[PDB]
């Protein structure tokens, strides 16, 4: 299995560049490429990705051509350039999975048994990461249900190395927020977290509506994960917790009051100094 | 069936539901905690059993509908709080 | 001329055998909204209450 | 009172003008039975008095504050009476406070006999008569502070009331008058004072800190706002 | 018996004796009873020590599960007199084996350590963080499910 | 005498024992800072005499 996938910034700019160049000349939905990376103990670290020619027919959903010789030659070239990178999976810019993704995953497994599909969306979404690493799982499902190839999910996160970090910092030095918890950025982040929570809850509610109406199947799994979530609710308004939280709020407010007093005294001292300076300047004027 | 807020279970209620004597409820709840089916705590002075349940359960379409409307209430509350914070901190938001 | 030559490049032959060319970085959105994800901060980070133990310790110190 | 209710005093006024207005509003409120507001306003006016510049204003404010506080059920601080400038002026008020605290109605009557005309000329005779007929409030407040479950008969005995039923009437009137925080249990006839609760674990400390922090931030904003920066 | 001493549930001394006294002390031709629990003086001393171990295990189970068990119920469940049970619990507490606060006035044996406000709010924060993480994971699985069943 | 912490209640007779909350040094520091700032305000009073 793969416990997590780290997609370095270059993979993303390579996948944005491939989508742009293919889209600019002709029009093609989705963009398929091979992901190259190194294996940690269990955390796959994707660093580079190269394009692979890929024609598909959306209508049939079973016709798709992916170069074998082209992929092998590209991998040989990259091994000559840097051999520490072995094939670890494939990426396609298509926002949603596709019915033929399983065959492509098997073809990739032909080159790497532990293949991770990272769906690198090229549409900027303000709520969430741009990667979603998927893996192929064949099981018996235990709970007496038909088994199929499917796509198990693995946590994805975007890291970077020193060189990529330096490049990113140079690139985003004009649209980057200051590092440090300025109150403006803290309040904005809290608002962003509220918005993200609202979006996640809306997605969960839409899925629950679909399940209730029958449009989608009752999982019998993960659903009780939502039940566990609903059990883990804080249960505020308990008397003991209310007293403790009031104690904490007052303990913080006393420090805030001391800070406000210090700020007021400093401001008053500065005002006194400025007034005396102005008066002295006026007196020395004549 | 508890409203998820009054999670405390009276000893009489458990005795009646499970048809177990007054003194048998202690051992029953202890076994439930031991096997790994409940992660709460038990109190004898008030004869109420604290409930913190981790073991999940299968659902029914009616149960799913109830969960869906409860989550709708939760998301409406979250949206209201987000709107309040955003409107009250427009100047500082940036 | 809104840029400056470097003593190093000058010593090794700048404006003598080699001449520098202004390097402009062609950056676009999509390629700048994807790179603001290296450290984007999850929604959860903006709702985590820190920990009250070290928070109290920091306030006291 | 109509003028004060309708007109609004500018916040950015002189401290001395604010003190004079506070004294006037305090007299208006005290004569109008808003005793707590009168006490607060006159204490603020005394606080905002011009350090040591106006003796007479301090004298009058102290006298009226003493009268209003005596009416409200609080025995005033002795430092005021012990001060050098206010001693002779407030001597009759010192005697009045002595009589009120001791609870001797006869002492109050002889105090009025000697300095009644002085109280009149000071414009506080009516308030002094109100105190003469409200003296029992101070005793009830002292009993509330001291005891927690005082029996009605015992409270009547202590406040030299004639009968316990009169004590019950007076105690209920006090529970409204903002003087006591007890709850009579007429089933067994004892005055059960409200049990004290940990204020810190409640929200009141947050409210006090909010008021103080708002004042500090406003002071900082006002200070940085002018800054008298000269024209270069 | 060995399994019973590792299971996290109360074993009553009366029931344990009724079940294992014949098999542990006397034995039979098919049950060769050992001399560990024999009728000799050392046998009785070790039998009392076994009862002490059983009561200690019972008290440990209560401290792990209960929060406030009346003295009467503790004595009943440990198979001991009220005063003797209180003395045993006090001896255990003094040695620091287990945490307890014997409120002799109301017969309360409260086990929970005092809940400092910092720890309570920390537990609330941990619950909220777990809820947020589980919500994100369920959203990821939910997106997967919507993706698959197009 | 600040020995073992607790309070007696002769009404019925018990020896209650508690854990003696520490003191919350933060409030002591805040009070000391308040005193220091009060004396700094006094110093500013000494100043500002020159207008």
């Amino acid at each position: 299995a793969v416990q997590k996938v780290v997609v370095h910034p270059l993979v993303l700019l390579s996948v944005v560049d491939h989508f742009n160049r293919i889209g600019k000349v002709g029009n093609q939905k989705r963009v398929v490429g091979v992901l190259l990376g190194s294996w940690q103990k269990k955390v796959l670290d994707v660093s580079n990705s190269f394009a692979v020619p890929f024609d598909e027919d959306d209508k049939d959903d079973s016709v798709w051509f992916l170069d074998h010789d082209y992929l092998e030659n590209m991998y040989g070239m990259f091994k000559k350039v840097n051999a520490r990178e072995r094939i670890v999976g494939w990426y396609h810019t298509g926002p949603k999975l596709h019915k033929n993704d399983i065959a492509i995953n098997e073809l990739m497994k032909r080159y790497c048994p532990n293949s991770v599909l990272v769906i690198i969306d090229v549409k900027p979404k303000d709520l969430g990461l741009p990667t979603e690493a998927y893996i192929s799982v064949e099981e018996v499902h235990d709970d007496g249900t038909p088994t199929s190839k499917t796509f198990e999910h693995v946590t994805s996160e975007i890291g970077a190395e020193e060189a990529e970090e330096v490049g990113v910092e140079h690139l985003l030095r004009d649209i980057k927020d200051t590092t440090v918890g300025t109150l403006s950025q803290r309040i904005t982040n809290q608002v962003h977290g509220l918005k993200g929570l609202n979006s996640k809850l809306l997605d969960i509610r839409s899925y629950l509506e679909k399940v209730a109406t029958g449009k989608l199947p009752i999982n019998h799994q993960i659903i009780y994960q939502l039940q566990d979530v609903f059990n883990l609710l804080p249960d505020v308004s308990l008397q003991e917790f209310v007293k403790a939280f009031y104690l904490k709020t007052n303990d913080q407010m006393v420090v805030v009051y001391l800070a406000s007093l210090i700020r007021s005294v400093v401001a008053l001292h500065n005002l006194i100094n400025n007034k005396i300076a102005n008066r002295d300047a006026e007196k020395k004027e004549g | 069936t508890r409203p998820a807020n009054h999670r405390q279970l009276t000893f009489e209620e458990i005795a009646k539901s499970a048809k177990i004597t007054v003194n048998e409820v202690e051992l029953l709840v202890m076994k439930a905690l031991s096997v790994g089916l409940v992660k709460g705590s038990i109190d004898e002075v008030d004869k109420r059993v604290h409930m913190t349940w981790v073991q999940p359960r299968v659902l029914d379409l009616q149960q799913i509908k109830g969960m869906k409307d409860r989550l709708e209430f939760w998301c409406t509350d979250v949206k209201s709080m987000e709107m309040l914070v955003e409107h009250q901190a427009h100047d500082i938001l940036t | 001329h809104l840029n400056k030559p470097s003593i190093q490049a000058l010593i090794h032959g700048l404006n003598r055998h080699y001449y520098s060319i202004t390097i402009n970085y062609r950056k676009n959105e999509l390629e700048q909204k994807m790179l603001l994800n290296l450290h984007k901060k999850s929604w959860m980070e903006g709702l985590t209450l820190q920990d009250y133990s070290e928070h109290c310790k920091h306030n006291e110190s | 009172e109509k003028l004060v209710s309708k007109s609004v005093f500018p916040e950015q006024a002189n401290n001395n003008e604010w003190a004079r207005y506070l004294y006037y509003t305090g007299r208006i409120k005290a004569i109008q039975l808003e005793y707590s507001e009168a006490r607060r306003t006159m204490t603020n006016a005394l606080r905002k008095a011009p350090q040591h510049t106006a003796v007479g204003f301090k004298q009058t404010v102290h006298k009226l504050l003493i009268v209003v506080e005596l009416l409200l059920g609080e025995i005033p601080d002795r430092l005021q009476f012990r001060q050098p400038s206010l001693k002779r002026s407030l001597m009759p008020y010192f005697l009045l406070t002595q009589a009120v605290r001791t609870g001797n109605l006869a002492k109050f009557n002889q105090v009025l006999d000697q300095f009644g005309e002085k109280f009149q000329a000071d414009g506080t005779y009516t308030l002094i008569i109100r105190l003469r007929h409200n003296v029992i409030k101070t005793g009830v407040r002292m009993i509330s502070l001291s005891y927690s479950r005082i029996s009605l008969a015992d409270i009547a005995q202590k406040l030299q009331l004639d009968s316990p039923e009169d004590a019950e009437f007076i105690v209920a009137k006090a529970i409204r008058d903002g003087v006591i925080e007890a709850s009579i249990n007429h089933e067994k006839g004892y005055v059960q004072s409200k049990e004290m609760i940990d204020i810190y674990s409640t929200r009141e400390p947050q409210l006090a800190f909010h008021q103080r922090i708002s004042f500090c931030l406003d002071i900082h904003n006002m200070s940085v706002k002018a800054m008298r920066f000269p024209p270069k | 018996l060995l399994k019973l001493f590792t299971t996290m549930e109360l074993m009553r001394w009366s029931t344990l004796v009724e079940d294992y006294g014949m098999e542990l002390r006397k034995g039979s031709l098919e049950s060769p009873a050992t001399d560990v629990f024999g009728s000799t003086e050392e046998g009785e001393k070790r039998w009392k020590d076994l009862k002490n171990r059983v009561v200690e295990h019972n008290i440990r189970i209560m401290a792990k599960y209960y929060t406030r068990i009346t003295m009467k119920r503790m004595a009943q469940l440990l198979d001991l007199s009220v005063d003797e049970s209180e003395a045993f619990l006090s001896n255990l507490v003094v040695n620091k084996t287990i945490f307890a606060k014997v409120d002799r006035l109301a017969g309360i044996i409260n086990f929970q350590r005092p809940k400092d406000p910092n720890n309570l709010l920390n537990d609330w924060s941990q619950k909220l963080n777990s809820l947020m993480s589980l919500v994100n994971k369920t959203t990821h699985l939910i997106a997967k499910e919507e993706m698959i069943h197009n | 005498d600040k020995k073992f912490h607790g309070i007696l209640d002769q009404g019925e007779g018990v020896l209650i024992i508690f854990d003696e909350p520490p003191v919350d040094k933060t409030y002591e520091a805040a009070l000391e800072t308040i005193q220091n700032m009060s004396k700094v305000v006094d110093s500013l009073y000494n100043k500002a005499k020159k207008l």
